[PDB]
């Protein structure tokens, strides 16, 4: 999911 | 010795006494001083025996080691080695961030180096803040502490003590008279970084001791900083200081109703609606001097709102969910400004969540804004070519069309970005280069799946020219990843990085159209690799050769009407018929295989080591070279 | 958690038989339902309604007990009392928090519509209604602090579905709407000062009565988010104006108005 790997950089 | 130094690394580690006693002492009395003033790579980190008592914890192996041998406190080690990965430390340092309140008080006991100085000029007070207990930073402070240090990122002790979740050490600080209003590395004053994470409490504490409201580097004051970050407590209490103004309380409470609108851990649309609607109210409730909203020019990325400027139409967006999104995103755009390092995420993830909802077309147009935002703000944007390429991936694989426009702007964006991670590995020579090199190579593969998308559809005239020339303004600047593979050995390379996320379904190498693409849009076919190996000595070390020979087969018919000499040998002088590890890669070159004289005396002068310098023309010499 | 609730259950229905004390063991259940509740677990509905029956059985015990009983069990027994009635509260609170069927949400209306009309009241005076929006109401030091928080945007709109009476007044006159007014975290918590204000105004609280000091809901407001939100909600009438300029210009209102509306001069 696209919202999920935006967790990498917060 | 080394051997000897890890022994007694790992009887240390152990935290043993009669262990650490027979192997550090008698044999070599010199090397038993040299072994306790020594530091070593340890489960490939640099550490000391005595940092790593400090840091295990044991009590008696470091107090024979501070009572039975007079070793140093001021031994070099790594502060940190996840999440800072910087050497320079001393015991100190370890023994504070552990959390050992006896092992550092007898430490600095033995040894005052509390003024401890590292490659990132930081104190071990950093450490005692960052460890959150208090013993050890009064025991530090009770050893004359100079509060003053500024690290490599230029925070006090009070910035990284408030940043984190612990508020004794900050209320230690200030009840000692520190500075609450001294200016961090930006601007910050402790209460940008307390109004960071929502601690409220540190935030109470520095109010009371008079930390004052100043704007830090990017114009954000304390209340603005918390109002973004979704932190409606800290946002009440700083609402309230005698000295606010009224722009300033509105312009707060509406980035705090636009911040809730587009986040991920504090996402409400209530909480948006309805501080959006009290900050109107807030506004409009005098009649006279009434407070106008400055409502900025429409976006195209957020559909085409121009702002909310009346409680009628606020209350009419209400209820509708991307209208209040869109609203948020045009709020947050408005009170930061679109040159701040925060008002880019949210477009990202309202993109993001738009893509998870199988919504491309605003999906494109928000992250397509926030690639132009933070490419005017000039920063690393390789996460967000990615995105695009994934995106783009997604709305190929699920047989959807892809808008020319998008990705021609999409790749004008990449040439930018690859050029300015060239100027950025060019630039800083040695100091960060393996970074900036992996990101400018990360930056070539998401190039290489723009153009693998930009093949796999439809495109006019105008909008095919623009890619071309998109392709061709990359492909001559000579980008050249770490291992010399220039923009079309990767086009031909089986073992090029796709990422796992969805562009390993649509982009796929060696592909036979990017390929083509490259080479009619202007790719030198001879370009040479740092091993040596051209174009056409990777494609036919292709591993599957039947299984796709239409690629095979379409990329050797390319490469050598397009200008390849299927005869170059790579440094260890190979042809690509001898590094050619397929019959079939074999047979297919051997039918494309131009044969010529000047070829074949070329190899008699190279395989017979005839010297050839000084006898033959200048520009022969580079084709006796590649020979 | 079954087991505990069902014997727990079993062992308030016992004491409960046998005439005796059940404030503490209705406040413990309580705490154990707000332990429950903590850990993100289904809730069923009979054993709420049930303790909602005994809880509201108990309160009508302790006025009985306190209406007639010496100086010390007089103390004892206004202590006991407040503590039941904080602990409806709190049940009140675990019950519009939890998911319910339709028949078991029409008991729980019932058995608070029962304890509404039953009308119970605090030392100085605070209904059902002024301490589900008050922000000084205790809150047990155990698990009930995790998710009775008070002032409740759900209880109050419960009591105002059950009935309560919108415009009581504490011994200081103070209503419902004078309390939720000066709420101290009103930024903060713009969903609990929203709904509630919103859910006050809508269900007839006067937005002007004067408590015993001639102080209105928006004069006696502490923060200027209320005093904005008030003034939204709120709405004019003439008998507003000229009640509020009869008490203001000190005329002689004593028999000369209807007796219906000597008490509307009485307060606005």
């Amino acid at each position: 999911k696209f919202a999920d790997h935006l967790h990498k950089f917060h | 010795m080394e051997g000897l130094a890890g022994y007694v690394y790992k009887a240390a580690s152990e935290g043993k006494v009669l262990t650490l006693a027979a192997l550090l002492l008698n044999r070599s009395e010199s090397d038993i001083r040299y072994l306790l003033g020594y530091v070593s790579q340890q489960g490939g980190q640099r550490s000391t025996p005595l940092i790593i008592a400090a840091r295990n914890g044991h009590a008696k192996v470091v107090r024979l080691l501070l009572e039975h041998y007079r070793v140093q406190t001021q031994q070099t080690g790594t502060v940190r080695f996840d999440g800072y990965v910087i050497d320079g430390a001393t015991a100190l340092w370890c023994a504070a961030g552990a959390g050992h309140f006896e092992v550092v008080k007898l430490l600095v006991s033995h040894g005052a180096n509390v003024n401890h100085t590292t490659v990132t000029n930081s104190t071990p007070l950093r450490a005692a803040c960052f460890d959150g207990r208090l013993d050890i930073v009064k025991y530090l402070v009770e050893n004359n502490a100079n509060i003053s240090i500024a690290n490599k990122y230029d925070n006090t002790c009070l910035m990284i003590a408030a940043y984190k979740g612990h508020t004794d050490v900050v209320r230690y600080l200030l009840e000692q008279r520190a500075d609450p209003n001294a200016k961090a590395h930006c601007g910050a004053t402790a209460l940008h970084f307390a109004a960071e994470a929502g601690h409220i409490d540190i935030v109470k504490e520095l109010i009371k001791w008079r930390a004052a409201i100043v704007v830090n580097g990017h114009g954000m004051t304390p209340l603005k900083v918390a109002a973004e970050s979704c932190k409606a407590d800290v946002v009440e209490l700083l609402l309230s200081h005698a000295d606010c103004d009224r722009r300033s309380r509105i312009e707060a409470l509406e980035l705090l109703g636009a911040s809730f609108a587009n986040d991920r851990e504090n996402y409400d649309i209530i909480k948006t609606y309805h501080y959006l609607y009290l900050a109107m109210l807030e506004r409009f409730q005098d009649g006279d001097n009434i407070l106008e909203k400055e409502v900025l020019p429409p976006i195209h990325a957020y559909g085409n709102r121009t702002e909310c400027r009346n409680p009628q139409e606020l209350e009419s967006i209400r209820q509708d969910r991307d209208a209040l999104h869109m609203e948020g995103l045009i709020v947050r755009e408005r009170i930061l400004g679109a040159d701040n390092i925060d008002v880019s995420h949210p477009i990202i993830y309202r993109g993001a969540v738009y893509a998870d909802n199988m919504e491309f077309e605003q999906c494109i147009k928000l992250w397509l804004h926030a690639l132009h935002l933070r490419q005017k703000g000039n920063r690393n944007t390789h996460k967000d070519l990615l995105r695009f390429a994934q995106v783009f991936s997604q709305m190929i694989h699920l047989n959807e069309t892809v808008k020319a426009p998008d990705i021609e702007c999409v790749l004008r964006c990449s040439v930018l970005e690859i050029e300015q991670s060239m100027n950025r590995v060019k630039n800083i020579s040695d100091a960060d280069v393996h970074n900036a090199m992996d990101n400018y190579e990360c930056n070539l593969y998401t190039f290489l799946y723009l153009v693998c998308i930009s093949t796999k559809t439809q495109c006019s005239e105008e909008d095919q020219c623009k890619i071309n020339k998109q392709i061709y303004n990359l492909i001559h600047l000579d980008p050249r990843t770490r291992e010399g593979f220039t923009l079309l050995h990767l086009a031909v390379n089986s073992n090029t990085p796709v990422d796992d996320f969805h562009t390993n379904d649509v982009c796929s190498f060696p592909n036979a159209l990017v390929t083509k693409l490259l080479l009619d849009c202007g790719a030198e076919v001879n370009a040479v690799d740092n091993e040596g190996n051209s174009a056409l000595h990777i494609i036919v070390q292709y591993n599957r050769p039947i299984s796709d020979f239409l690629t095979l087969h379409s990329i050797i018919i390319s490469l050598v009407e397009a200008g390849a000499h299927t005869d170059m040998t790579n440094k260890q002088n190979k042809t690509p018929l001898d590094k050619s590890t397929t019959g079939v890669s074999e047979i297919l070159l051997k039918t494309q295989m131009k044969m010529s004289l000047k070829c074949l005396a070329a190899r008699a002068v190279r395989a017979n080591d005839i010297n050839y310098q000084d006898q033959i023309p200048r520009t022969l010499e580079e084709f006796v070279g590649f020979h």
